[PDB]
């Protein structure tokens, strides 16, 4: 906004300077900074959305497992004991995650990165409604298992 | 509406705010004018009013003191306090 | 003409209240295996 | 409801039910009317000392209720200690044994929830009119 | 401030604070009075009569001789029996003032009601 | 003419429009009521509906306050001469 | 206007939890106080769900309960966070 | 006399509040009450209005101030003690204790010359 | 025995942190036991999330002996404002909040 | 009552010379124009805003006590 509203000349008693020259310098330098920023800070978002999607990702292969064994049939119950606690746990931390992605794009002009971080986030989202309801099935074949 | 006196300050004669708490801020309020003038780093006065409360009151207490301001707040029963000590008007709600 | 107070007013009258015993257990069981309380903080 | 008339022809005043120390209005929000909600009138009644016990009197309607609970309980102890007594030969188990035998981690599940909550803080504000100046003008035919 | 002054003519009032200044007058004699927590025998109920009676002297000690002051202390034994005791009082709004204080031990509850109405 | 305002709320968490809202209802309020005790009510009300309840706003022309709220929850403008200031706190 | 609530995270029924979400818009109409909208979930459910429930309505809070398999739901409204537990 | 308080007074004004609130007396009643945490919550405010209403309607010039507690059926040591500070001529304190099958109740009126 | 004066104390060798008790339906020492490991919990993670602070209350209230009333596994709800009724063993809920923290903490058992 | 305080002569001199000067009468109080009257006889500030400003930003005011003395107090001060 400085830069924004800089004067673009000043003037004393016999002399004129001109502003215009250094302003589009700074503008690109300023730019440039806050680009390393939206850098720095795409790196930490994106490591969150990664460790959640393998979170989601290793509860489903949990769930995965026949169980058809008793040795077997307390694993399950370890997942699902697993997935009350992440449960509870991955909503607290889904909020900062939504906002760093928000606050990331708007400060970035390049794509996120696009599509596929966009497409990555929904799959999340529906992976986890999948596994709440794959547990809840999973739970009444376990009371006959 | 009805405006009363009482230990020098002018609030509100039916007190929303506990008649023990009521007193003790006041007091507090009165003695940390003597100190700092209102007119004079008037934000200073102010914080140390809010800090005050929460020493010897429940926390987060919210304190707005202005010559003229409107103001609706939801708070806590018998924690609203609104004074006028000369022609400064004093409104405190704890949260 | 108006209200004064100039009269003494320096009388204290105490009465004692109770209530008639019982047997303690009074075909009652104490507690209850689940007590249920409601707690707002 | 009462009015007493002062002496002298003083200004009139009257005494109330209502207790004064209990709060003016009590507000509370309401989720499903989504803004504040204001109720003037107020219970206005002051308890000293309030006590809630877990004392019962014999053939009380919650005592039966208490008594199915328990027999709840028991038939699915009875049940799981005879099943365990039955299944094995000449078990010994505890009946106490068998209550923690009973829970199992497929059988009880344990989640810990928390609700997200924003770190308080404290900001002081001060704001101070446009200062103002004093202006004297003299207006004359001439000028 | 001619209304102040008109105020004060219509009823005198001397509206002491008495809300929690008689409160923590009561509360530090109960504690004293109360001694041990676990003592609740038969013979302690006529003692209990002789604590409610030095409470009512140190009531008018603190600053209160121009209002009358009624006051009643409940003793009772707590086994997990559940009892409220509501007290309503009609005084000219603003001019009366009661403070109340509940103390509860392991074994024993103690409750003390001190009521304050100005008179002249 | 608001030179300095002090604003703190999310930006691009979708909350964004909180900030656009309260500039927004500050001067459709502000003129119609024309009542500083009516700017706060009808403040607070709005933002109550949309982002819920726990929501303090006090407006005067003149004042000094100091006051705990929760982050990103308090933005501080001016709306032409009269000064408004809104914060969530609870 | 009240939406519809959006639950974070649930172990209950296809039928069950619009039985929860229908139970749940009733009594936040129903009573404005918190606790009270706690203790009608939990009578409405002790006919349905049998004698051991529980019910907490906490604006803000964090905790881990032990709950049997099948009858823990937890939905959160717009501004406010229910949590409804079975023994 | 007219505008004099009376000990006999009080107590029948107690007495209909008793009554008012679950007592038909004696002979030709069939009551049966059992102390409850919701019922004794509305208790105490419903006698308080019938004691106040009750005193009010034949009261004189009098303040008046009334406290109520609930015994939970008893089964406890409970003593109270009521002390007035007051001008023995002009008022009178009465205390009165009453048994109402399960749930036991004491009833305590302050009187204030005005 | 002891620094500055001999032998100690039956109650100067036993200090508890302050709080306040919304209600109290539990044994005494038990209730006294609980406070003194929820100040030292909060102490330990100050700022931090409820829900951590309570899993560790729960595993220490389970893992002590002679601590178990038995019927409902032990479960505890930590939040700075909530509001609930929940069916209870009977002498088995504890309620207080720490005056420092300025957080209410629940303890019970439910069966 | 001093406790070991050096300070300027030459404004706490000065001060003492305006004040004398229209408090010459020997009333013993002062008012909200005789603080005036100094600035106003010699021509220091432009015009009462000026001073009304710093002595207004000391605390508060009236109509006329004796205490105003501290505008000369504080104009020394003001000299920069």
């Amino acid at each position: 906004e400085e830069i924004e509203k800089i004067v673009p000349t000043y003037k004393i008693g016999a002399m004129e300077l001109m502003t215009h020259n250094i302003c589009t310098s700074l503008s690109t330098w300023a730019k440039e900074w806050k680009l390393q920023y939206s850098q720095d800070l795409h790196k930490r978002a994106r490591q969150l959305l990664d460790s959640l999607t393998e979170q989601t990702k290793m509860l489903s292969t949990k769930l995965s497992k026949p169980v058809k064994d008793i040795d077997s049939l307390g694993y399950v119950m370890e997942t699902l004991e697993q997935i009350r606690k992440e449960q509870a746990e991955i909503d607290m931390k889904f909020n900062p995650v939504q906002e760093m992605y928000s606050l990331l794009d708007n400060y970035l002009p390049g794509g996120i990165t696009d599509k596929d971080e966009m497409d990555a986030r929904s799959l999340l989202r529906r992976n986890w409604d999948i596994l709440i309801q794959q547990a809840e099935i999973k739970g009444k074949e376990y009371q006959h298992k | 509406q009805q405006y009363k006196t009482f230990m020098g300050a002018r609030v509100l004669w039916p007190p929303e705010c506990a008649d023990d708490i009521l007193e003790g801020a006041i007091r507090e309020t009165q003695d940390a004018l003597k100190k700092f003038e209102i007119a004079r780093e008037g934000q200073k006065i102010a914080e140390h009013l809010k800090k005050y409360m929460d020493d010897h009151f429940d926390p987060y207490w919210h304190v707005f003191f202005g010559k003229n301001f409107g103001c609706q707040a939801v708070h806590n029963k018998n924690r609203f306090i609104y004074f006028y000590i000369e022609k400064t008007a004093f409104l405190m709600y704890q949260t | 003409k108006e209200f004064n107070n100039p009269i003494n007013f320096q009388d204290t009258e105490t009465r004692y209240g109770g209530i008639q015993n019982q047997v303690v257990n009074i075909n009652q069981y104490v507690q209850r295996n689940p007590n249920f309380i409601d707690l707002d903080n | 409801l009462t009015a007493q008339e002062l002496n002298e022809d003083m200004p009139s005043k009257m005494l109330e039910p209502k207790n004064p120390q209990a709060p003016k209005n009590i507000t509370v929000y309401d989720y499903y009317t989504r803004k504040f909600k204001t109720d003037e009138l107020v219970d206005q009644m002051i308890v000293h000392f309030s006590m809630d016990g877990d004392y019962i009197w014999k053939e009380s309607n919650e005592y039966k209720t208490q008594e199915e609970i328990r027999d709840t309980k028991k038939a699915l102890i009875k049940e799981a200690m005879r099943k365990q007594e039955s299944e094995e030969p000449g078990a010994n188990h505890d009946e106490e044994a068998i209550k923690q035998t009973l829970r199992n981690k497929f059988n009880y599940n344990t989640r810990e929830c928390q609700t997200i909550n924003p770190s308080i803080r404290e900001r002081g504000v001060s704001t101070e009119p446009p200062p103002s100046d004093t202006i004297c003008g003299n207006i004359t035919q001439w000028e | 401030r001619k209304r102040e002054a008109s105020l004060i003519t219509l009823n005198y009032i001397k509206n002491r604070f008495y809300p929690s200044k008689i409160q923590k007058i009561i509360k530090e004699l109960f504690e004293d009075r109360l001694k041990g927590v676990e003592y609740d025998p038969n013979n302690a109920n006529q003692l209990s009569e002789r604590l409610v009676l030095e409470l009512r002297e140190k009531i008018k000690r603190g600053k209160v001789p121009r209002y009358k002051i009624g006051v009643q202390v409940v003793f009772g034994e707590i086994k997990g029996q559940g009892l409220r005791i509501a007290s309503k009082c009609l005084w000219d709004v603003q001019n009366d003032n009661y403070a109340s204080y509940t103390y509860t031990s392991e074994k024993v509850y103690c409750t003390g009601i001190v009521f304050g109405c100005y008179f002249e | 003419h608001a030179n300095e305002q002090i604003i703190d709320m999310p930006e691009n968490s979708e909350m964004k429009s909180m900030k656009n809202d309260a500039f927004s209802q500050a001067k459709f309020a502000v003129e119609n009521y024309k009542f500083e005790n009516k700017i706060s009510s009808h403040i607070k009300k709005f933002f109550d509906e949309k982002y819920g309840p726990n929501w303090h706003c006090v407006v005067g022309k003149h004042f000094n306050a100091y006051v705990s709220y929760d982050s990103k929850n308090f933005i501080f403008f001016y709306e032409g001469q009269l000064a408004i200031l809104l914060y969530r706190k609870g | 206007m009240n939406h519809e609530p959006e639950v974070k995270a649930t172990d209950m029924e296809e039928d069950m939890i619009k039985r929860v979400k229908e139970i749940a818009i009733n009594a936040v109409k129903e009573y404005k106080q918190e606790k009270q909208i706690a203790h009608y979930i939990k009578y409405e459910f002790d006919k349905i769900d049998g004698y051991g429930w529980n019910c907490i309505v906490g604006r803000n809070f964090g905790s881990h309960i032990i709950h049997q398999t099948k009858k823990y739901i937890f939905f959160k409204i717009n501004e406010l966070c229910l949590l409804l537990w079975k023994a | 006399t007219d505008k004099e308080y009376i000990s006999e007074e009080v107590q029948k004004a107690i007495d209909d509040s008793v009554k008012q609130v679950f007592g038909i007396k004696d002979d030709s009643s069939q009551v049966t009450i059992t102390y409850n945490k919701d019922k004794v919550n509305l208790w105490t405010q419903q006698i308080i209005d019938y004691t106040i209403r009750g005193l009010n309607k034949l009261g004189k010039h009098f303040k008046y101030c009334v406290t109520a507690i609930l015994q939970q059926t008893n089964h406890a040591g409970i003593s109270v003690q009521i002390t007035a500070y007051q001008d023995t001529n002009t008022d009178g304190s009465l205390i009165q204790c009453y048994e109402i099958n399960d749930i036991y109740a004491i009833v305590s009126v302050f009187a204030m010359a005005v | 025995m002891s620094d500055s004066d001999s032998d100690e104390g039956r109650v100067v060798e036993e200090p508890l942190p302050p709080h306040i008790i919304r209600f109290n339906d539990m044994a005494q020492h038990l209730l006294k036991k609980v406070i003194r490991q929820a100040d030292v919990l909060i102490k330990e993670n100050p700022q931090g999330l409820e829900k951590d602070i309570a899993l560790n209350l729960v595993k220490f209230v389970k893992s002590q002996p002679e601590f178990k009333i038995g019927d409902g596994e032990w479960q505890c709800i930590i939040g700075k404002n909530f509001g609930c009724s929940l069916t209870f063993d009977a002498n088995v809920l504890a309620f207080f909040d720490l005056l420092p923290s300025r957080k209410s903490i629940l303890l019970f058992k439910s069966g | 009552m001093a406790s070991e305080v050096m300070n300027l002569s030459e404004e706490d001199i000065q001060f003492c010379q305006k004040a004398f000067s229209d408090y010459d009468e020997d009333g013993l109080g002062a008012i909200k124009v005789s603080d005036l009257k100094l600035a106003l006889e010699n021509i220091g500030c432009s015009l009462s805003e000026n001073d009304l400003f710093k002595m207004i930003s000391e605390v508060d005011e009236k109509n006329t006590g004796l205490i105003k003395f501290s505008d000369f107090l504080n104009i020394y001060y003001k000299q920069k």
